[PDB]
């Protein structure tokens, strides 16, 4: 989960995020440095990644 | 007015950790509740379709959400 | 009657949500939200006549607002200050 | 047939609306 | 929410257990 969190994939997802880790990613909710992506594209299976420190604007 | 302070609300018409999660999470439904309220009526602002919300679209909103609740 | 809410504590709330969905509110609609607010509180108090973590999940749930505990705490985390979401996340 | 409880469990049923959802019953 | 029913069972109470138990009383005692 860190390597793809790191990289920015859409792959993180939370049916992906087991049981166990579903939690973690309730922390990463509460430090809000994740993009609350509300994916209408697919239901349950809803893609979550941080914004990407790397992109200058 | 916090969302703790309309948890405050829901204490003063209602009547220590337990029962205050407890009613933070009230006021959380309220709140949510409240939010569901104006959302109706923005949708019926739509079906009209003039400048804002006007009275009568918070008002069928609240029909609806009673007929579907 | 004691019941109601104020109608400026109702802008100050409903400003902070105008920025998640940008509704606009005529003075007259302003106290009609704050006359019904009545009824709400009273259909609340029948929909939820007692508090418990099953219970409220259950009572939100029935509401539509949220379908599992999942996205009840989603939603806690979305109304509350950062440090209560946590303490409520002690609770479940 | 004294307990009114037993009868208001039946009348509130058929009296408010189906989708009125009557899962808790206040004191 | 509930007028009708608490009208109703008054209503219900009086001809259903007080009338009655009165009129046996009444009945019984030639």
């Amino acid at each position: 989960l860190m390597k793809r969190l790191i990289e920015h994939d859409l792959n993180l997802t939370l049916n992906d995020f087991s049981s166990k880790t579903i939690p973690i990613y309730r922390l990463l909710l509460r430090a809000n440095i994740i993009t609350v992506i509300e994916g209408s594209t697919n239901p349950g299976t809803k893609y979550i990644k941080l914004i990407d420190f790397n992109e200058t604007s | 007015m916090d969302t703790e302070a309309l948890a405050n609300y829901l204490l003063r018409q209602l009547s220590s950790s337990q029962e205050y999660n407890k009613k933070l999470l009230l006021a959380c439904g309220f709140q949510a509740i409240l939010r569901k309220i104006l959302l109706d009526a923005r949708t019926r602002a739509t079906a009209e379709g003039l400048r804002e919300v006007y009275p009568y679209h918070i008002e069928a909103a609240t029909q609806a959400f009673l007929d579907s609740q | 009657s004691i019941k109601p809410l104020q109608i400026m504590d109702l802008k100050h709330l409903t400003r902070q949500f105008l920025n998640e969905n940008r509704i606009i509110l005529p003075k007259q609609t302003w106290s009609t939200i704050q006359e019904e607010s009545l009824n709400i509180m009273d259909f609340l108090k029948q929909k939820i006549g007692t508090l418990q973590k099953q219970e409220l999940v259950d009572s939100f749930i029935d509401m539509g607002i949220i379908n599992n505990v999942d996205d009840m705490f989603e939603l806690a985390h979305e109304l509350l200050p950062l440090e209560l979401q946590s303490r409520i996340e002690s609770y479940l | 047939p004294w307990e009114f409880r037993k009868v208001i469990q039946a009348e509130y049923r058929e009296r408010l609306p189906r989708n009125y959802e009557l899962k808790h019953w206040k004191k | 929410t509930t007028i009708d029913v608490l009208s109703s069972l008054f209503i219900n109470l009086f001809e259903n257990d007080l009338i009655p138990q009165a009129l046996k009383d009444f009945n019984k005692s030639d």
